[PDB]
RNA sequence: GGGG
DNA sequence: TATAATGGGTCTGATG
DNA sequence: CATCAGAGCCCCAAA
């Protein structure tokens, strides 16, 4: 239909690749499609080359090679294997005795490869790598705290690749140095480069206080291996100063790249900030003979000179985004790549040195396994490995770009401040400052701004387009924040007169903060309002006019929506609903040019334009991780002319190639009976009728096999002691049939097994003698529908030992899995929300003639409360519905760019136009005005709503620009005494379903050691009754009530069991006994030699055993 | 009826008051069987039956049997829920400090 | 009841009282680039000024809707204490105010704008440092809280 | 609210003692099949089943009603206690 | 100057340490601060809480 | 003396009460070596027992109080009249 | 040291710390008997105390013991028994308990003070020991162990067992808790309404001292089993029983958002 | 403090 | 919360620990809880 | 070394397993089924011995892995 | 890593 | 059971 | 001036 779009903002250079943080940071890691010897010295090669050669006999490393993964992406998904390739590496084992050199090619293990949408598939489950945030390498000047006037230097290495080394000016005038912990005067240590006294006036000389402070006597009086190996004491209470375990200790310690790494970026940032030339990541070097400085004088000759007033002396601000850096997917899994190759060798060295110095190939010398551990576990045990987020599409594209403070290298929830999680003013054009959790990692976790771009060295960069004199370039620029703060930059709005700056005072920025400016000073101008924040805040229209607090919540919540039957894009987009979609990949389009052959349900076909014929099959109803039905429905018919990039089928949550996370329903705003109360919802039982906010849902049972001492499990369907109604949607082999409802309690897949010496018990021997029957061999241990499950049975799967392909686990014969799938419509309690961070649970669904209904008849579809809005302060949800209104009339959608869309007046002109379709046609229809409207009319015109002296009509338009309209209670036929808000708004059915929460337990499994019951609800748990829930059956006093939930209701194993029986039987609950998890108290006591006593008042004690721990 | 708890130190003795048996093998359960080794940290010769008024190699096995030990595997026919209530010990060469009162 | 974006209603005494401050801004900024101020006079003078002229627009939003619509659903919202306070509805209709650093100090550049007119991309900016300040700042101290009633239950409790 | 919970406190001297009072006594008719009630048949707590009006069940709701009649004596050491306990299975057999 | 103090009267500005306050006043007149200078908390942000707690 | 919540938590009579507090083991081998008996009177103590507290229906003023129509205290009242 | 599903067994941390033990002492007994050097038996020694260490308080001194191939330290009987995860705290100040739910609150309007709405698939699990005894009572099944048959399979169920649970929970109180309980009014007392659906109706007069709206939030019922508990339920703890705040005095439930926009 | 290293 | 003299057996301790706990959540700005920490 | 102690020829068996497995790995480019490594090990080997094998190989967890204890029911109490 |  | 092999890889507050 | 012990609750799916 007609989609009207605003905005006057023409953006030029577009939205980069939303997923390229990860597919081209893993890329650039493995480079297997780049030829060995054109490889840069990055990543996978990088750390070959860092690992090799091995001094023992000599290894050395040639190239490695990427193979073909042994299975396609499905398969792995589909038999829980990892999607990963085959890493080989041609060695050759130089002896450097003889001159031997035995070549071969090692098999190192699988590597796992990254899909086309910047996943991982880890044990047939989606995987994404999350980017970590850190202090960069480099050296960091900060101000002491203790002592105001002196500084701090330090010099941070990338994590676990090199110590932190601070160099802290006692209250002495010399200049101290503390690494490991340890501290020193930093003298000793100059003495070993080779500095001598006249080097040190010379080179520095100019602060007789700290030059000529810094020179001691009774250091100087040494060459420099007599001070290496007084320094070599002072760090290791216990080894012998050998000159060759203190060359040794220490090279490794400082100079030498492989214990100690200032990374790629960290070599710039101290070249720049130092304005020297550093020649290897490292702070020191071994040439010559000696230890040739590098970074120490540098460095100590800067911290000097700002304790003075000398220029170019700056303290650093470590939060700045020019001082943190990313470490993106391929950063991370070569960091665990080099450390499993570290191990690996280690291995070779132990074999280089016993075995046959000369029967050695490469191959029986290389044992992969370290390697093959390390890898395998950043994938399955990191915090940056987390199951892919794909509720819809927008929830991958969201959690791919997220960046995170936490984890291995970085900080820790309760290791973290203030200081880390506030936005910093150079956070603008880089991370989005609002998508950022609620809660305990407020500020840890943030996403990539839309334009933004990490750079090789790993900082963040944003596009400003280039100003010239007062000429608007289209040249674009994309800057660090410390380049950044080198320009005056104007804002994105600043009036242009085609290239040039319209304006006489524009809105600049000089480093973050706002500056008034006249156009002659403007060096650079923003690229788009959509550059400061991220991908999901950029898809809330009217941002402009939210609260910050709830429009990270509307954020958030896009990431909730569950991809719906109907699914629909909203009215009102903000023009990124088609760019998500497309980078997101859940859509399919055309390749080049052409014609549509075939089109079905399941498959598309494409005669292309060079004639070969392409099919696109289409993933049909696959369950995700979060159980959401990802399904791709065709969008084209046979014979269909499609170009370049044409949409051929929808994915989930799309519609026609826009994001669609929920439904466009007619609301009303007002308070409604208390049903509204408090963020609940009032809904239309209209929804439900034409299957508004109906989404599907998988769910997959699996069962195992397995053999066992007492004899092996079957899948059969010969179940003991049954009937077979139970069984009648079972097949030949016990399994149920693909197309059967299962609701609680029904067998999906028998199952037997045998018993042990619970052989039966005489009694049970007796009853069954009585009863003819004999007692069975086997038990049903079946896998039934847990309480609150079920569905229809869409897939069943089986795999055995022993059919081709396939090898379980040792010991497991046989693994069943069967697909549920249950179509799920709107109900009391499940959640809903608007991109603005109204957020509501539907309290109560009324029937249709129970709506709030329009004059024409039309019925509204949601009741929102008014309540919500002005403490909230989300008016964008205000303009959305007003605009929403004249959409809804007119029959168009609009596009209205964030902080660039429409504006009030743009607003009022279309509700004119749509009143005269509300109204226009009911005056022509044979309709004048309604008797009740009048009396509305009568009280609009005493709330100042309306002009006094106009008819009727005036008087509805005048309501209508304002989006109220007249509105009949549906109960009564009498008007709502007042006009209402009315108008479309853009509603999701968010994840949290009351299905998925409810919850009850009798009795059921209690834990091992203490005998309370099993926490959760899919172990069929209790509730936690903690302790503040003690405090308060304490202050009401409730002292029964309290006992019965410390005892007959948790632990008490003998009151626990008789209050059960003498409720069966009609009796009141019988006193409690004491809590078995006393007795694990006492017992664990005895155990630390502690003897605990229970007494009497004659001080005589107790048995709480019952006689059954004395002899 | 309780009405106090008092705590103190055991001394070797009751140490060892408590104790049905030294533990003297670092043996869990045995890899064939899975049954508790001989001696070892679950041998019911010390803690008691594994199951409900029977005996380990399955001689006794009803409650006409109560407090008698076995005589081929010396375990008791007792509940075997004193396998949560029955102490053992260990007999050291040299005594050892309680890290608590160090520390 | 409803919320229509006419019912934030933007007081005319608006564009006057930033006029004054306009024109009172200008006066302090000529006494700086004329010496007679320092650098500390000036941020503290034009603070005081902006925090009263916020007060003056409170109560002309307040007395706007008291005088003429007196049954306006904001204003009715906040006078019965069913939503609102005088803050949030000052920034419905008047104006945002000013906002703070990341450090702790205020900008001196206030939000003009309130949220019925919508903010600028920098007004929307400057006013995130407040927001996630207020936000990390409720969540270590609800740490804090919870520690201190486990103390006092267990001081109490016998 | 509990029907004419504001007289029941005021019967007692600390709340909880009429909580006691209520609870025993609501045990005391559950062991005596209701046999020892204070009420006359119109005073009996009815429950609306799907056949007709039945005796409620919840002995607690009994005790509660039976209370504010003032048929009911409460006090400590009033009489030993299984001197109680056997004049009472003798009235009214379990 | 030249006024007259009691023993345990604050002479500088700011907070008092109770420790001080026992060791000059008493039992009595920490209670009475203690009490005071918290209560001063909550009526701050406006939580009506009773003295007895 | 003047002590804050936490140490005046822990100095209390009640080791059951230190112990579960904070602390755990310093409170615990003082107790030990002094062979502390704790009363159970506070309300921790009780709670990690799993008996009834010493509050609401559980305090002493009122668990013990008796119940009995006037149609049985006087039916038991003659039985003790004579002998 | 026990076996899991997968056959695979599962064993305690204390196990590795007593075998430990067990080799250093036991290699200790044979190095005495067998006379060796003094610098060989102190060396043992000092193993054996770093051992005992280990298993009452690893960590505490010297470095922690850990399993090979991962840096957790192992679980010590000091860290059984203190810290938030401890046994003082985690199970003996409070425990999981039986008899209890939670579920997604929802308003509801048309509700007394003294009242809430409990789903029926709830009520049934939390009072199903009640409902066997009312079925064998009626006769909708002839014993006890019969009826948990029937209410085993969703199908199985017949209409008069819904009739048999409104017997059931006659006159009796649930009680409601949302979390976090900060003062006693966390946890207060309802008469069950058996509603049709999944969701728990709470009085709207009660939201503010739970603190309770209707964004998400979801709250825990309990159901007291004694007639005490009943009692106690009844008396102190019912909502329209504790009107006022016990901190001010002041009125707690009490007119709020659309109750006072309409008055 | 270090076994490892006492005892070398 | 009865407007009426206190029945023997209240937790008197705990409900004093819920009063003043409870509104600790809401306390912003030594200013503010630290203070009441303080004290 | 094994909570589990096993027959000190049984470990040199396991050993033996695990080096046979390791190298067929390596010239295999893959991990070896069953059947190749019954067939390395030599005569008496079937795939179930060496399954038999691996399935008596496996040593406990913990039930303090972050914990993995709190999803085990106890089974032996009524 | 989400919810409140 | 016998070449010889000999030294490792935050943030505050209370208490001694 | 060093060492140790504290640092909110409940719930979900995962492993
Ligand atoms: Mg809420
Ligand atoms: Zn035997």
């Amino acid at each position: 239909m007609e989609i009207k779009r605003f905005g006057r903002i023409r953006e030029v250079i577009p939205l980069p690749p939303l997923t390229e943080i990860q597919v081209e940071s893993y890329r650039r890691a493995l480079q297997a499609d780049v030829p060995p010897e054109k490889r840069e010295n990055v990543g996978i090669q990088a750390a070959f080359r860092e690992t090799f050669p091995i001094e023992e006999l000599v290894l050395d490393f040639l190239e490695y090679r990427l193979g073909e993964p042994p299975f396609p992406q499905d398969e792995c998904r589909e038999k829980d294997l990892t999607y990963q390739a085959p890493l080989y590496a041609r060695l050759q084992l130089i002896h450097k005795d003889t001159g031997l050199i035995k070549e071969d090619e090692v098999f190192l293990g699988h590597i796992p490869l990254m899909t086309e949408d910047g996943s991982f598939i880890i044990n047939g489950a989606d995987r994404v790598i999350v980017s970590q945030i850190h202090r960069s390498p480099g050296v960091y000047f900060t101000p002491d705290p203790a002592r105001p006037g002196r500084y701090i230097a330090s010099i941070i290495p990338l994590p676990k690749r090199g110590p932190w080394i601070d160099l802290e000016v006692e209250p002495n005038g010399v200049v101290s140095m503390k690494v490991n912990k340890r501290k020193f005067p930093l003298v000793l240590l100059l003495r070993v480069l080779g500095y001598d006294q006249e080097t040190l006036a010379r080179e520095l000389g100019a602060y007789g206080e700290l030059v000529q402070g810094l020179m001691d006597e009774s250091v100087f009086a040494m060459r420099p291996e007599e001070a290496l190996i007084r320094l070599f004491t002072l760090l290791r209470p216990g080894d012998p100063p050998k000159r060759d375990k203190a060359v040794a200790y220490v090279y490794g310690l400082i100079a030498d790249p492989r214990r100690y790494d200032l990374g790629e970026a960290g070599r710039y940032k101290a070249e720049e900030k130092l304005g020297i030339r550093l020649s290897g990541r490292t702070l020191a070097r071994f040439e010559d003979g000696e230890f040739k400085d590098e970074v120490f004088l540098p460095t100590l000759r800067y911290l000097f000179a700002l304790t003075a007033g000398v220029p170019g002396h700056e303290v650093d601000d470590i939060d700045h985004l020019g001082n943190r850096r990313i470490r993106t997917v391929g950063e991370l899994m070569t960091d665990q790549f080099r450390v499993g190759l570290a191990r690996l060798a280690r291995g070779v060295r132990e074999r280089m040195l016993m075995g046959s110095e000369d029967s050695l190939t490469p191959a029986k010398l290389v044992n992969s396994r370290p390697l093959e551990a390390a890898i395998r576990e950043f994938f399955s045990r990191s915090q940056l490995s987390q199951f892919k987020d794909e509720t819809n599409p927008l929830s991958s594209l969201r959690h791919k770009r997220r960046i995170s403070a936490l984890g291995p290298g970085g900080l820790t929830r309760e290791r973290a401040g203030f200081d880390v999680r506030d936005v910093h003013r150079t956070h603008y054009g880089r991370i989005c400052p609002v998508e950022t959790p609620e809660g305990a990692n407020i500020g840890l976790i943030t996403s990539l701004a839309a334009y933004a771009r990490v750079d090789e060295l790993g900082f963040i960069r944003t596009p400003y387009r280039r100003v010239v004199g007062g000429v608007v370039t289209d040249e674009v620029v994309y800057m660090t924040a410390t380049e950044e703060d080198r320009y005056t930059i104007a804002q994105a709005n600043t009036p242009l007169e085609g290239n040039r700056i319209a304006a006489e005072r524009v809105v600049a920025r000089r480093k973050g903060e706002p500056v008034i400016v006249s156009p002659e000073e403007v060096e650079f101008m923003d690229v788009s309002p959509k550059q400061v924040f991220s991908v999901n805040t950029n898809l809330i229209p009217f941002l402009e006019h939210d609260d910050a607090n709830r429009a990270l919540m509307g954020s958030n919540m896009q990431t909730q929506a569950v991809p719906l039957i109907r699914a629909q894009a909203p009215v009102v987009m903000t023009g990124l609903e088609e760019r998500v979609v497309r980078d997101s990949l859940a859509a399919l389009y055309a390749e080049e040019d052409g014609e549509v052959a075939k089109v079905d349900g399941n498959r598309i076909v494409v005669r292309y334009e060079d004639g070969r014929l392409v099919e696109y099959p289409l993933r049909r109803f696959y369950r995700s991780n979060q159980g959401t039905a990802l399904d791709q429905r065709p969008r084209v018919v046979v014979g269909q002319r499609v170009r370049k990039g044409d949409l051929l089928a929808d994915g989930p949550a799309s519609e026609n190639g826009f994001l669609a996370l929920g439904q466009n329903v007619l609301v009303a705003i007002m308070p409604f009976d208390g049903y509204n109360f408090e963020d609940a919802i009032v809904i239309s039982e209209e929804l439900l009728k034409r299957d508004f906010y109906t989404s599907i849902h998988i769910e997959r049972y699996e069962i195992e096999a397995r053999d066992t001492k007492l004899g092996p499990e079957r899948i059969t369907r010969d179940i003991p002691h049954l009937s077979e109604a139970a069984l009648r949607d079972l097949d030949e082999e016990g399994v149920v049939r693909i197309g059967a409802e299962v609701k609680p309690g029904d067998i999906l897949v028998g199952r037997t097994s045998f018993k042990g010496e619970s052989e039966p018990t005489p009694e049970e021997r007796l009853l069954r003698s009585i009863f003819g029957e004999k007692a069975r061999d086997v038990k049903d241990t079946s896998l039934r529908v847990p309480p609150g499950e079920g569905g229809i049975v869409v897939r069943t799967v089986r795999l055995r030992r022993g059919d081709p392909g396939v090898e379980l686990k040792p010991g497991v014969r046989e693994v069943v899995r069967v697909y549920v799938a249950q179509k799920r419509k709107l109900q009391v309690g499940d959640k809903l929300a608007n991109r603005h961070g109204n957020k509501g649970v539907v309290a109560k669904i009324l029937p249709v003639e129970d709506m709030p209904h329009l004059p024409d008849g039309t019925p509204v579809d949601v009741i929102l409360n008014p309540l919500g809005v002005p403490s909230r302060m989300n008016l964008g949800q205000i303009l959305e519905t007003h605009l929403g209104l004249a959409g809804y009339f007119l029959g168009q959608r609009y596009i209205s760019p964030i902080f660039d869309g429409a504006k009030e007046p743009e607003i009022k002109e279309l509700l004119a136009q749509a009143f005269e379709v509300y109204f226009g046609k009911r005056k022509g229809e044979g309709f004048g005005v309604d008797k009740r409207e009048v009396e509305v009319l009568r009280r609009a015109e005493k709330l100042g709503l309306v002009t006094p002296g106009k008819t009727p009509e005036e008087q509805l338009k005048e309501l209508f620009l304002q989006g109220k309209v007249v509105l009949y209670d549906g109960r009564t036929g009498e008007p709502i005494e007042g006009p209402i808000v009315v108008g479309q708004m853009f509603i999701m059915k968010l994840y949290h379903m009351v299905e998925d929460k409810m919850h009850a337990r009798s009795t059921g499994p209690y834990s091992l050691i203490t005998q309370q019951p099993l926490g959760g609800k899919a172990q069929f748990g209790g509730q936690r009754f903690g302790e503040m829930e003690v405090w308060a059956l304490e202050a009401y006093g409730a002292a029964h009530t309290l006992q019965e939930m410390l005892t007959l209701k948790s632990d008490d194993i003998e009151g626990r069991n008789a209050a059960y029986e003498a409720i069966i039987k009609g009796e009141d609950v019988p006193e409690p006994s004491v809590p078995e998890s006393f007795r694990v108290l006492v017992k664990e006591l005895q155990a630390l030699a502690l003897d605990v006593q229970t007494l009497d008042e004659k001080d005589n004690p107790v048995d709480i055993f019952e006689g059954l721990a004395s002899k | 009826e309780v009405r106090k708890v008092r705590i103190a130190l055991a001394s070797p003795e009751k140490i060892r008051s408590w104790s049905y048996g030294e533990v003297e093998k670092p043996e869990t359960i045995n890899y064939r069987t899975l049954k508790p080794e001989r001696d070892g940290l679950f041998d019911e010769r010390i803690f008691g039956p594994i199951k409900d008024y029977e005996c380990a190699c399955g001689k006794y096995k009803r409650q006409r049997f109560e407090g008698k030990v076995c005589e081929r595997c010396g375990v008791e026919v007792t509940k075997s829920i004193v396998r949560r209530y029955r102490m053992g010990h260990i007999e050291l060469a040299t005594p050892a400090a309680h890290i608590w009162f160090v520390k | 009841i409803t919320i229509g974006i006419d019912d934030a209603v933007i007081p005319e005494e608006k564009k006057q009282y930033l006029e004054e401050a306009d024109r009172k801004l200008l006066q302090i900024e000529q006494a700086y680039e004329m010496g007679f101020l320092t650098d500390r006079e000036r941020y503290d003078q034009i603070l005081q000024l902006w925090t009263e002229t916020t007060e003056k627009v409170t109560q002309a939003v307040f007395k706007n809707f008291e005088e003429n619509y007196p049954f306006n659903p904001l204003y009715v919202m906040a006078q019965s204490g069913a939503r609102g306070n005088p803050q949030q509805i000052r920034q419905l209709c008047g104006l945002r105010g000013l906002m703070q650093k990341p450090s702790g100090e205020t900008f001196e550049v206030p939000v003009r704008s309130s949220f019925r007119e919508g903010l600028t991309v920098l007004e929307y900016f400057i006013s995130s440092h407040g927001a996630r300040k207020g936000g990390a700042d409720t969540a270590l101290r609800t740490a804090d809280s919870g520690y201190l009633t486990r103390k006092l239950v267990d001081v109490t409790h016998e | 609210a509990e029907p004419g919970i504001d007289k029941l406190f005021g019967m007692v001297d600390s709340k909880y003692r009429l909580t006691v009072v209520v609870a025993k006594r609501a045990q005391q008719l559950l062991r005596h099949g209701f046999k020892n009630t204070v009420l006359e048949p119109e005073e009996r707590p009815k429950m609306q089943t799907l056949e007709g009006l039945f005796d409620d069940p919840n002995a607690v709701t009994w005790a509660m009603k039976e209370l504010l009649t003032g048929r009911l004596v409460f006090g400590e050491n009033l009489v030993p206690e299984d001197r109680l306990q056997k004049e009472m299975e003798r009235l009214y057999p379990v | 100057d030249g006024d007259y103090v009691e023993a345990g009267q604050p002479l500088t500005r700011g907070a008092i340490d109770p420790h001080q306050l026992l060791e000059a006043k008493g039992p009595e007149a920490v209670e009475r601060y203690l009490v005071e200078e918290i209560q001063k908390v909550y009526r701050a942000q406006g939580v009506k809480l009773h003295d007895k707690h | 003396l003047l002590m804050g919540v936490t140490k005046s938590a822990l100095s209390t009579k009640s080791w059951l009460s230190a112990a579960s507090f904070q602390n755990t083991t310093h409170v615990l081998t003082e107790a030990a070596i002094a062979g502390k008996k704790d009363e159970l009177i506070g309300l921790k103590e009780n709670v990690i027992l799993g008996r009834l507290i010493p509050a609401g229906t559980g305090s002493d003023f009122v668990r013990f109080t008796q119940v009995v129509d006037q149609k049985t205290l006087k039916a038991i009242e003659e039985a003790r009249k004579e002998a | 040291m026990v076996q899991v599903d997968g056959g695979r067994f599962a064993t305690s941390d204390l196990n590795d710390l007593y075998r430990r033990l067990i080799n250093r002492n036991n290699r200790l007994k044979k190095l005495l008997a067998q006379g060796a050097p003094e610098i060989i038996i102190r060396n043992e020694k000092r193993m054996l105390q770093e051992a005992v260490d280990a298993l009452l308080d690893n960590g505490r001194r010297g470095a922690p013991v850990t399993n090979p191939g991962s840096d957790r330290p192992l679980r010590s009987l000091t860290d059984i028994l203190s810290g938030k995860q401890g046994r003082f705290r985690q199970n003996l100040l409070g425990k999981r308990v039986d008899y209890s739910g939670r579920s997604v609150i929802v308003v509801g309007p048309q509700l007394k003070l003294h009242q809430c709405g409990l789903p029926k698939r709830m009520a049934l699990e939390l009072f199903k020991p009640f409902l066997l005894k009312k079925m064998e009572e009626k006769g909708i099944a002839p014993n006890v162990k019969a009826a948990r048959r029937m209410l085993e399979r969703q199908r199985d169920i017949k209409d008069e067992v819904w009739d048999a649970l409104e017997e059931v929970i006659h006159g009796k109180v649930v009680l409601l808790n949302r979390a976090p309980t900060l003062h006693r009014l966390g946890i207060q007392a309802f008469q069950p309404v058996l509603v049709e659906g999944q969701s728990i109706q709470l009085h709207p007069l009660v939201c503010e001292a739970f603190n309770a709206d209707f964004d998400g939030d979801q709250m825990a019922v309990h159901v007291p089993l004694s007639s005490f508990a009943q009692a106690e339920a009844r008396i102190q703890m019912l909502s329209a029983h504790n009107l006022l705040s016990p901190a001010s005095g002041e009125p707690l439930a009490k007119p709020s958002r659309d109750i006072i926009l309409g008055l | 403090s270090d076994p490892v290293r006492q005892y070398l | 919360s009865m407007a009426r003299p206190v029945s023997i057996g209240e937790a008197v301790g705990i409900v004093a620990a819920q009063s003043i706990g409870e509104p600790g959540t809401q306390l912003t700005m030594t200013q503010g809880l630290p203070r009441v920490i303080e004290l | 070394a094994r909570t589990i102690r096993i027959p000190v020829h049984m470990v040199e068996t396991i050993n033996k397993l695990s080096r046979t497995a390791r190298q067929l790995q390596q010239e295999l480019g893959r991990e070896p089924t069953y059947e190749e490594i019954a067939e390395a090990m030599g005569p008496g080997w079937d795939a179930k011995r060496v399954e038999e094998t691996l399935k008596i190989a496996q040593e406990p967890v913990s039930l303090e892995t972050p914990f993995y204890g709190d999803f085990i029911p106890d089974e032996h109490l009524p």
